[PDB]
């Protein structure tokens, strides 16, 4: 069911046998490359000077 | 004659790359599965 797009037509057709078609097997999902985190900067800091 | 062939699938509708919450999905059998082939249905007989 996910060595190949073969397989995972036949995985979601439940059959061995697939027919002549354009058959939806799964989504396609873009993850995300990285986490940013642009917090506005400190306008002060406190006064512990 | 036809509308948008809207293809809303679930599995990313209802959670979102929540894995924990496709869990809680994938608890209710069949439910996305019908709900996607009623839309594919839907498209395909907009093009027809």
């Amino acid at each position: 069911c996910a060595l190949d797009p073969l397989s995972e037509t036949k995985c979601t057709l439940k059959s061995f046998t697939v027919e002549k078609g354009i058959y939806q097997t799964s989504n396609f999902r873009v993850q995300p490359t990285e986490s940013i985190v642009r917090f506005p900067n400190i306008t002060n800091l406190c006064p512990f000077g | 004659v036809s509308m948008t062939k809207t293809s809303v699938d679930c599995t990313m509708y209802i959670c979102g790359d929540s894995t924990e919450c496709s869990n809680l999905l994938l608890q209710y059998g069949s439910f996305c599965t019908q709900l996607n082939r009623a839309l594919t249905g839907i498209a395909v007989e907009q093009d027809k």
